[PDB]
């Protein structure tokens, strides 16, 4: 998920600029990185080129090559003439609204003939490793997903057990915990609490009673006829433990 | 074009400076080892001619 | 009109190595010429 998310960002920013690009290589051929005059590009609007060519006017206007020759969904409009002309025309003719091709990744950070040739790479490269991390992505999950989920299953037991021993009280030989349970629960919470040392002192103590009672808590306990509309008196909020049990009136 | 010319005269001239500095380091390189040659010609020579002349005094006095 | 910069900066880089060439030409001419000197003063000092 490094990979394949980096591949698409570097295949987005690839093929939304790979026939501009191949355009100015193709019209660039004479001079790739030659030392005497930079390559303003612009890949502009329609057909408003004396617009953007009036900075080019003020430079020299017998000199200076400055058009845009095709493809018409945005006009390549290559200004070139010398390194400090070409920069303050290209000042000016930002001040009339233009932005050189300075972008991410490897075309707006090296020359255009070698960016273009590595744009081409990567276009006839990257749907390959789309399909197969694809492929490669469903194999890990139909033969891993089942263990994960598993160890997930045992990681949320095992935090649910330590979280929940923090609510006991101890000194140095001996703890006690106090807790609730429903009077439907009390055979299987005794044979479970069977197994241990010396079947070690339960207090099964009946609940103190409506007096001080906010802190119990509350279940509903229905015959299985009124059973499915606990859901439907439970939209609302929870009675007291001394309240009265509302839910057989709905059915 | 008319900036084309103007970078290949740019280019015309610093061919020229490096011919013509070239040209001045040479007659410089050839000029001193021609002084070199003279005044070596003369200091070896001046000795040579005293030499004889000692040879000359000694074998007179002898 | 793509060639014609190719072809350009083709004679232009012509142009540096015949420049080069013409340097180091007069490089080496200086030190025949200098070996030729000493060869003439070393013969003339023998005779002498």
């Amino acid at each position: 998920t490094r990979q394949k998310q980096e591949l698409e960002e570097e295949l987005a920013l690839a093929q939304a600029y790979l026939e501009p690009l191949e355009r100015l290589a193709a019209l660039a051929h004479g001079l790739d990185k030659s030392p005497f005059l930079r390559v303003i590009p612009f890949l502009l609007t329609e057909k408003e080129l004396p617009l953007v060519e009036e900075a080019l006017r003020k430079a020299l206007e017998d000199r200076y090559l400055l058009a845009h020759e095709a493809y018409a969904g945005g006009v390549a409009a290559l200004v070139v003439v010398h390194r400090k002309e070409v920069d303050q025309a290209k000042a000016a003719l930002s001040r009339a609204g233009v932005a050189e091709l300075r972008l991410p990744g490897a075309l707006g950070e090296l020359p255009l003939s070698e960016a273009a040739r590595r744009l081409k790479e990567r276009a006839e490269a990257a749907p390959r490793e789309l399909s197969e991390v694809r492929q490669h992505l469903a194999k890990l999950a139909r033969e891993s997903a089942s263990t994960l989920q598993s160890l997930w299953t045992r990681a949320q037991d095992e935090v649910a057990r330590l979280k929940a021993l923090e609510e006991l009280a101890s000194g140095r030989f001996g703890f006690a915990l106090l807790g609730y349970v429903p009077v439907k629960a009390k055979p299987k919470v005794e044979e479970a609490l069977a197994r241990h040392k010396e079947s070690v002192v339960y207090a099964f103590e009946p609940v103190d009673e409506h007096h001080e009672a906010d802190r119990i808590p509350v279940v509903l306990d229905n015959p299985p006829w009124a059973k499915p509309f606990e859901l439907l008196v439970s939209f609302l909020n929870t009675p007291k433990y001394g309240t009265f049990d509302p839910t057989p009136v709905v059915p | 074009s008319k900036l084309e010319a103007i970078l290949s005269q740019e280019v015309e001239a610093e061919i020229q400076a490096l011919l013509q500095e070239a040209e001045a380091k040479a007659e410089a390189v050839k000029r001193e080892a021609e002084e070199k040659a003279k005044a070596l010609l003369q200091a070896r020579e001046r000795a040579l001619e005293a030499q004889y002349r000692a040879a000359l005094r000694r074998a007179e006095s002898a | 009109l793509i060639k014609s910069l190719a072809e350009k900066e083709k004679q232009l880089l012509e142009r540096l190595e015949a420049a080069k060439k013409e340097a180091e030409e007069r490089v080496k001419r200086a030190e025949a010429e200098a070996k030729a000197l000493l060869e003439e003063a070393e013969a003339k000092a023998k005779a002498l």
